[PDB]
């Protein structure tokens, strides 16, 4: 487009970013697929642990803090889940950390009780990993999924 | 068409090995995997280059516009 | 741009009177003394040294003027018009640190001359400056245009055969100063 | 300060479908009504049935940074230490209560008498285990 | 950690060194650094290869650009230290000097052979110069090179490489300029017929295994990896270094319970094959040096704000 | 000199300089990973990682945050020096083993 009126329209009206929900039924059209779903089931598994080095590296590799999302001009991290015998973070903490670095700081963390596609039976006795729990912006239970 | 010079993956020279490989199968009556080994092709990368080469050039060469058939 | 014009003009224009020159020096030191008195406090505050382009611009012009016409600013006594001895030093040691942000070749020539005249001693401040450099910040997206603007002198010598000859009566070549 | 401790005896150690984590079920030796469920990185802290584990929940240890020269804290007294959040409380009966903890996803459910678990709040907490 | 602690623990083992290939272990080094050397050996250790080919005639069946390409793949036995880099900002006249460039020529015409043993299939006896080999690239020294390269003519490392084939009346006529380059730019410059590593095998048995199990267990690994001891009759590991890590053990149900398969974890078994110009050890040295210069060149660059 | 190689990303560097982001041209994982390994051994470093914005722009982003004893630029320099020294140790060790072989 060749003049500022058309610019303004392409950036504010026909731009991708708004068009998350379809006007047909008002449901999502954008999401991740394939590798990214398989990856999520694995990264957010209870069996998933990361050392300080790995945890910090996953964070920085995906945040891109050198962007318009200077929600802070310093990356924030959580304390580890396991303190002793060895400092370890879980996968679910990587998610909490991501949200923590890209949601507004002057605003409380998201609260969600949801479910995913995988029945508890698949993880073992007593599992609750089918239940997706976000409390104050932290993923406290459940894996993340196509759902 | 003609033997490749290097193995696509290894980088290893393979183009000096075609004429001998044929002589191994022909004269020494070896099987293919024994002959490939004798020429030093260890990685399956490299064995593939000589094992599956088609010397199509020898067909192209039968049409020579510069001689009275 | 005007400040470059201003400085180049005073330096070069042969038919200028001692007092018209002192006039421009008196305007610049005056305007400069005020800047430092009213603004030095803003340096350790939030922003960059670019906030002060205009300061360096004027200080350049004045330094440049001093290069070409320092022999004039000594009155009969041997004292300096505009207290240039006492004045230059004050700016050089200020927080703006002019020596670092102005044209490199002028700041150098001013150093040489000023030191020679017992007017100011900049050479240690320069040393400190390009040491800190190897190891007061300004973007460089916009920092270059400034370095560009401070390099141009609209009355540096002419290269047109005739015009040059015609200008001679009205021009001071560096060799003359 | 310390909010809860007890010696537990492990009933079951289920590896589920994982191979670094196991779900532990264990009962207290001191209270007939106090029982426990806990996910543990068993690669770092192996557990077998019939083991006896001392289990402590504490609010602090007397923000995180790698151990330095001569750091001393409550962690020194134990083998295995986790940091996490209390996220749910529930009435089980007129007498007994259960609190739910998450340690970056590894879940604990501690059930016991409402006087025996009086100090537990819905905050963050450290978990300390020693053999 | 500390550089001295590293020095005391780092260790090198050289299993086999040869003019073409090296097999050696780096022990107690971090994967990030082993990987660096590996990457550098493949892609950043300079080599000499034909870059520009100047045709005056080619009436063979093989098209110019293709012929040029193969000539570029021919590994030249040239010490890259004997050459300086080309500056690619100068015009063609200034670009190529006696410190810059090596010139190869190739000049074959194919004629028919009268003295062919009637009823022959072999093109050696049917045609003169039917087959063109890398060895047929003649080294033409320029300027000071007559002196500098007098003690080491320029020869392809693999003389018997088949380059082209001809029939009576067809000719090839070309000059090639050969210069310094690196694999990262184009693979023809890579000095390896491959440098790679593997992490060392660790086969640790989680309880004794004896009798008929021992024999069974032993056959899940290549000959010589697993030993059966006389006396305790139990199986033990002879040398993991021979293991290929097929994970065959893990198939049979009776064993999958009693064995963990790991590595002596940093412990890197490197295998380096040279394309023919430099020895392996030289190529590995050059890479360890290249890494160090990156760190040194960077330490000395001023950080611009 | 060469000023175009490494630059400060002033929009993620703090006032006290105990935290900073650098953009280095013409470098990928090779140097990046090695450099963060070395830097993280520095006891005053509180955070460090590298990233590669895109495989198609030759750029390397390093982040350093310190606990306040040295600046972020210091840690970068100690890391770079540490890395150089580390290579020396390797070169020397390899030399000795080749001789002794
Ligand atoms: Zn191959």
């Amino acid at each position: 487009p060749q003049n500022e009126n058309a610019r303004a329209e392409a950036l504010n009206l026909a731009n991708t970013d708004s068009q998350y929900l379809t006007p047909t039924s008002g449901s999502p059209v954008r999401g991740l697929i394939q590798d990214h779903i398989s990856a999520g089931v694995w990264l957010t598994s209870k069996d998933s642990f990361f050392t300080r080095e790995q945890y910090q590296q996953y964070i920085y590799g995906c945040i891109r803090p050198e962007d318009g999302h200077t929600t802070r001009s310093k990356i924030v991290t959580l304390p580890p889940t396991i303190f002793k015998p060895y400092p370890l973070w879980t996968g679910k903490q990587i998610i909490t950390t991501v949200l923590l670095n890209v949601t507004p700081p002057d605003m409380p963390g998201i609260n969600l009780i949801s479910k995913n596609k995988i029945k508890n039976e698949y993880w073992g006795k007593g599992s609750l990993e089918n239940e997706v729990l976000f409390k104050d912006g932290a993923l406290l239970c459940g894996i993340l999924d196509k759902s | 068409m003609i033997v490749p010079v290097r193995c696509f993956s290894c980088g290893k020279v393979v183009g000096d090995k075609w004429e001998s490989y044929l002589n191994l199968l022909q004269e020494d009556e070896l099987d293919e995997g024994t002959a490939l080994s004798r020429l030093g092709l260890k990685r399956y990368c490299c064995r593939r280059m000589i094992l599956t080469h088609v010397d199509l050039i020898e067909k192209f060469l039968r049409y020579n516009p510069l001689e009275k058939r | 741009k005007s400040l470059q014009y201003l400085g180049s003009y005073i330096a070069r224009a042969k038919k200028l009177s001692r007092t018209q020159i002192i006039f421009v020096a008196s305007y610049l030191t005056s305007w400069l003394n005020r800047y430092v008195i009213e603004r030095e406090e803003e340096v350790d505050q939030r922003g960059g040294m670019e906030r002060f382009k205009h300061f360096y611009a004027a200080f350049q012009a004045l330094c440049y003027i001093f290069c070409f016409r320092h022999n004039i600013f000594r009155d009969t006594d041997g004292n300096w018009e505009c207290e240039l001895d006492k004045f230059f030093q004050r700016m050089v040691i200020s927080k703006f640190n002019p020596l670092k942000f102005c044209n490199e070749n002028v700041m150098l020539m001013f150093a040489r001359i000023a030191q020679q005249e017992s007017v100011a001693y900049c050479f240690s401040i320069i040393e400190n400056n390009n040491n800190e450099r190897l190891r007061s910040s300004w973007s460089l997206a916009t920092r270059q245009q400034f370095i560009d603007l401070q390099s141009y002198f609209p009355y540096d010598p002419l290269f047109l055969k005739n015009y040059k000859i015609l200008m001679k009566e009205y021009y001071i070549e560096w060799s003359e100063a | 300060n310390t909010l809860f401790d007890d010696i537990f005896q492990v009933s079951e150690v289920d590896p589920g479908r994982y191979n670094k984590v196991c779900r532990i079920e264990a009962a207290s030796t001191t209270q007939d009504q106090c029982k426990l469920t806990l996910d543990i990185n068993v690669e770092l802290f192996p557990v077998a049935a019939q083991d006896s584990l001392t289990v402590t929940i504490a609010s602090s240890l007397n923000s995180w940074r790698p151990p330095q020269a001569g750091d001393r804290s409550l962690a020194d007294d134990y083998d295995y230490v986790m940091y996490g959040t209390a996220y749910k409380f529930e009435e089980v009966s007129k007498d007994l209560i259960a609190v739910y903890y998450s340690f970056g996803g590894l879940l604990m459910r501690l059930e016991g008498n409402y006087r025996n678990l009086n100090n537990l709040k819905q905050e963050n907490a450290y978990l300390l285990i020693r053999r | 950690w500390n550089v001295e602690k590293f020095k005391k623990d780092f260790e090198v083992n050289i299993s086999s060194l040869d003019a073409r290939e090296a097999n050696f272990d780096l022990i107690n080094i971090d994967t990030s650094i082993a990987n660096a050397f590996r990457r550098i050996m493949i892609s950043e250790v300079p080599s000499v290869a034909a870059e520009y080919v100047y045709f005056f005639n080619n009436t063979s069946v093989i098209q110019d650009e293709v012929l040029a390409h193969r000539i570029g793949l021919v590994p030249l036995k040239v010490d890259p230290d004997m050459l300086t880099w080309v500056d690619s900002n100068l015009p063609d006249d200034e670009k190529f000097t006696d410190e810059n460039t090596i010139v190869l020529s190739l000049n074959v015409k194919c004629t028919r052979n009268p003295d062919a043993p009637k009823g022959s299939t072999d093109p050696k006896e049917l045609y003169n110069n039917a087959h063109v080999y890398a060895r047929d690239l003649k080294f033409e020294p320029q300027g000071r090179q007559s002196t500098t390269f007098a003690d080491c003519p320029v020869v392809p490392a693999d003389p018997d490489i088949l380059l082209a084939k001809l029939r009576p009346g067809q000719e090839i006529s070309l000059k090639a300029h050969c210069i310094l380059g690196i694999g990262g730019d184009h693979a023809k410059f890579s000095p390896v017929s491959t440098a790679s590593y593997r992490l060392l095998p660790q086969i640790n048995i989680l309880q004794p295994i004896k009798g008929e199990s021992a024999r069974r267990f032993q056959k899940c690994f290549p000959p010589g990896v697993i030993g059966i001891d006389e006396g305790s009759d139990e199986a033990y590991v002879k040398d993991a270094r021979k293991d290929t890590v097929s994970r065959e053990v893990l198939r049979y149900e009776e064993f999958a319970d009693k064995v963990k398969l790991g590595r002596v974890r940093n412990h890197f078994i490197f295998n380096v094959e040279s394309a023919g110009a430099m020895t392996p050890e030289e190529i590995f040295f050059k890479s360890v040096r290249i890494l160090k210069n990156k760190a040194e060149y960077l330490k000395n660059c001023p950080i611009t704000q | 000199p060469d000023r175009e190689k490494i630059k400060l990303l002033t929009q993620a560097t703090s006032e006290d300089g105990t935290s900073a982001s650098f953009q280095i041209v013409e470098e990928d994982h090779t140097l990046g990973n090695a450099l963060r390994y070395v830097i993280m051994k520095n006891p005053d470093v509180e955070f460090c990682g590298y990233s590669i914005p895109h495989p198609s722009e030759n750029l390397l982003n390093i982040r350093i945050q310190t606990y306040g004893e040295t600046t972020a630029v210091d840690a970068l320099q100690k890391g770079l020096k540490d890395l150089m020294d580390l290579c020396d140790v390797v070169e020397s060790k390899f030399t000795e083993k080749i001789k002794s072989m």
